């Protein structure tokens, strides 16, 4: 790792440098090394809250919320120094990191990172209080390359029909999850039971991990299949029957 | 039951063995890290020294005349083309007079049939450049307000620092890993 | 009708997107707890008409024996309505919820009297007994059949009225709620627009106070 | 102005400071006073004192993971509690709903100018959760393992039956910190663990 640390109280200038400073050295270490870089920025709402504040201190004129008018070409700078290259051996993958100010999707520092980046990862304050690590929400979560980053020779081949299957009871479970308040236990069957009894190793077998355990992903998906034991093969409707032969009995 | 507090003692001393393995690796990892810091302070003053003996080979040419007043030929014709004043003020040693001032008689005819321009440079008989530097001179304006340091630890200062690719590429080798350039 | 009165500011933009989804979420109950008490409402029609068909069954084998006492004693119909003072079926009430509405159930109870344990002591009891042990289990099915067309009635009641509260937030709350949400959106771009002007404005004065000098 | 996160002086101050002692005008005629809101108010100092409570106090992070928890279970019933109301409930929520009453108004409560409320030392602080969790763990382990054998009971053949353990395990609050001894505190709280671990066993 090589880390540029860029402080609260050091000028608001110098943080406007800092994450070019990142990927100038990103962009050598991959792009003329022929080295897989991971560009992790930290809190790119702060970035936009300096550069509001170097954009006025410029003397010129705001524009929507606030925030200067160039702010989608000023963050497109920014992300768009990644991918792969043609005839290099290199790459640069961005993961940049959001705070959301009063949980709002609209403003504009979300707006345009969701216009330019694909995906999103939704860190849930649902899952902070109930004490989850990492409290990372699933059901709104995409990324919108996954279908390309998986697969045989990738990861394994089941990992797209585990997946799809996952989030499916996932879903289901927690619309049981609320409907078991309104008509209470006696009142929901054997079906209804699989999926809150599956939704409570969910949460604290592959949600939950620990800041210090490393679950490499061919460890991922089998605690993602003894989840999915839970089920029988009459209920795996998302898993074609080719993988549930070769993954399920085990 | 007699199974079970086993495990429940188990826990509190499995939980201990992962703590100082975990203790272990932080000293590992602590002096792995200033390995990396030490060696690269081993390379930091080998530089540091390779410009200490470029600053002492400098001062070797000062003593010299036949050699140092063809090099203040240019460094006062750089000055006076860089400020582009009507009156210029230059600024030198207290020894050094007579090769400041035999560069500069023969820099102002040069000067105007190259910019059209005509000069009072003149020569400050009050203030000297202290006699602790290497050489060079500096040239100001008619009220001293811009300044040109083009003294010769100011110009050394200046060449190394866009060098450092050059002479790492040329000291250490080059970089293993380094496929490209562009 | 169309505006909930507040004037458009950066605050009171946040709480009326909190008090629209303050009652999205009141409507996401809402519109389960009305499926959930629908959820029992088809399964009392899943009971009461296979009940019904348990009805004219009981009240056929129990009629068949009705000649088995009339075949033997003749008639004896001025013995049952000029000798009667205690009935031996009683009811009471419990009550047994679903989801947050109660249902009253009718229940079964035994009480220990019979003005008919002399009755045949002449000619013949044991044909009655036949009889009126085939009417017996009619009134041990008959109290279920009663206790539920009385949860109809109270399922019936509870959804319609669940229904015209999701509606309620459905066609009048929450989009008062969208529409004056529409209107900070709008009037704050205004109010960004003419402090755009004045902001610009100021600064040509700027220059015409630095080209004097 | 009026309790937001939307003006720039509150939220530029969250991105800033490490503690948020988070305060709401909604709980506070309550006369529960303080105003903690505890669901907005958040400490970033727990990595940095995990230090001091393994060594000190060895016990109370696993406790403080599990009150922060019990609190927590309880929102998110609180909202079905007022629209259907207790009725076809199960019984390992009602636990969570009356240990955690149990903590709103004998823990998290308070009263200044009182003779045992304007100082809480921190042995009688976690003197006071190393009853009240063992308490709901063992409710806990009770309905659990008598949910299937014989004799399955709820919590309303408990609280009855040992409404003498809740009156002690309510009248730790009015211990006062001031008048009684440095240990004259934690033997009392060490005394009534063996009357919440032997009250358990005239149930069962």
């Amino acid at each position: 790792v090589c880390l540029f640390l860029n402080l609260a109280n050091d000028p608001t200038i110098e943080r406007i440098i800092t994450p070019r400073l990142a990927l100038t050295t990103a962009e050598f270490l991959a792009y003329q090394c022929e080295k897989h870089v991971l560009v992790i920025l930290t809190d790119m709402s702060s970035y936009a809250e300096a550069l509001r504040e170097v954009s006025a201190a410029r003397e010129e004129v705001p524009g929507r919320r606030g925030f200067p008018g160039y702010m989608y070409t000023d963050l497109a700078t920014i992300y768009e120094r990644a991918g792969r290259v043609e005839g290099r051996n290199g790459s640069i993958t961005q993961i940049p990191i959001l705070t959301m100010p009063n949980d709002d999707i609209t403003h504009p520092i979300p707006d345009l990172t969701g216009y330019i980046t694909e995906g999103q990862i939704y860190v849930d304050r649902q899952l902070h209080n109930r004490q989850i690590y990492p409290p990372i929400n699933v059901l709104p979560s995409l990324s919108r390359l996954m279908k390309s980053a998986i697969g045989e020779g990738m990861t394994r081949k089941d990992h797209a029909d585990v997946s799809n299957q996952l989030y499916a009871c996932y879903a289901i479970g927690k619309d049981v999850q609320a409907m078991k308040a309104v008509v209470g236990e006696e009142a929901l069957t054997s079906d209804d039971l699989l999926y809150l009894e599956f939704l409570q190793k969910f949460e604290r077998n592959f949600i939950a991990q620990g800041p210090y355990e490393n679950r490499t992903v061919y460890e991922t998906l089998d605690i993602g299949w003894q989840l999915l034991r839970i089920f029988p093969k009459e209920m795996l409707k998302r898993i074609p029957q080719s993988t549930l032969s070769e993954f399920y009995p085990r | 039951l007699v199974q079970t507090q086993r495990l429940k003692i188990m826990e509190y001393y499995e939980k201990k063995e992962k703590q100082i393995e975990q203790q272990k690796k932080i000293q590992m990892s602590n002096l792995m890290n200033q390995a990396r810091l030490k060696v690269l302070r081993a390379r930091d003053d080998l530089i540091t020294d390779l410009l200490n003996e470029a600053k002492q080979r400098l001062s070797k040419v000062v003593k010299d005349t036949t050699r140092y007043q063809v090099l203040l030929d240019g460094l006062v014709l750089q000055g006076l083309y860089q400020l582009l004043e009507p009156r210029m003020i230059v600024r030198c040693r207290k020894q050094d007079f007579p090769l400041v001032k035999a560069a500069v008689q023969k820099a102002i005819p040069v000067y105007k049939v190259a910019t059209k321009r005509d000069v009072d440079v003149q020569i400050d008989q009050e203030a000297y450049l202290p006699e602790e530097i290497a050489g060079g001179v500096e040239i100001y304006n008619g009220d001293r307000k811009i300044k040109v340091s083009n003294t010769l630890e100011s110009r050394l200062d200046l060449i190394a620092q866009q060098m450092m690719p050059e002479v790492r590429g040329a000291l250490f080798g080059a970089n293993a890993n380094r496929k490209f350039l562009d | 009708k169309d505006r909930i009165e507040i004037f458009p500011s950066r605050m009171a933009q946040t709480i009326m997107k909190a008090r629209l989804k303050g009652a999205q979420t009141g409507r996401n109950l809402l519109k389960k707890k009305s499926d959930a008490l629908t959820l029992r409402f088809r399964q009392i029609l899943k009971k009461i008409i296979e009940t019904k068909m348990l009805m004219g069954e009981v009240m056929r084998e129990a009629a068949f024996s009705l000649a088995e006492a009339k075949f033997t004693a003749g008639d004896f119909s001025t013995t049952v309505i000029q000798n009667v003072n205690k009935a031996q079926v009683k009811i009471r009430a419990k009550k047994d919820n679903v989801a947050g509405v109660t249902l009253p159930v009718f229940e079964h109870y035994h009480e220990g009297t019979d003005s008919y344990e002399l009755t045949g002591l002449a000619r013949g009891g044991e044909q009655l007994a036949k009889l009126k042990r085939n009417y017996a289990k009619a009134v041990e099915l008959l109290v279920e059949l009663a206790s539920l067309q009385t949860s109809f009635v109270t399922l019936d009641e509870a959804i319609k009225i669940t229904n015209r509260r999701v509606n309620a937030i459905e066609h009048v709350i929450i989009p008062r709620i969208e529409r004056t949400l529409a209107y900070i959106i709008t009037e704050l771009d205004e109010r960004e627009r003419e402090e755009f002007y004045r902001l610009k404005k100021i600064q040509e004065k700027k220059k015409i106070l630095k080209e004097k000098s | 102005p009026g309790g937001d996160f939307s003006d720039p002086v509150t939220s530029a101050t969250l991105g800033i400071v490490q503690v948020f002692w988070g305060l709401d005008k909604k709980l506070a005629q309550r006369k529960h006073f303080p105003s903690v809101n505890w669901l907005i108010s958040y400490s970033k100092y727990m990595r940095a004192l995990d230090e001091y409570y393994d060594k000190h106090f060895t016990e109370f992070v696993p406790l403080r993971t599990k009150a922060k928890e019990i609190l927590q279970e309880e929102e998110d019933l609180a909202e079905i509690v007022q629209l259907v109301g207790k009725a076809s409930l199960a019984e390992t929520d009602k636990i969570t709903l009356e240990v955690a009453k149990l903590i709103k108004d004998d823990f998290l409560q308070q009263n200044g100018y009182t003779p045992y409320d304007r100082f809480c030392p921190f042995y009688k602080t976690v003197g006071m959760l190393s009853n009240m969790i063992a308490f709901y763990d063992m409710a806990r382990r009770a309905v659990e393992t008598t949910a299937q054998s014989d004799n399955k009971i709820t919590w309303s053949i408990i609280r009855e039956h040992m409404g003498e353990i809740l009156y002690k395990l309510s009248s730790m609050k009015f211990k006062d910190p001031v008048k009684d001894g440095e240990a004259k505190i934690k033997a009392d709280y060490a005394q009534l663990l063996e009357d919440m671990q032997n009250a358990f066993r005239s149930l069962e």
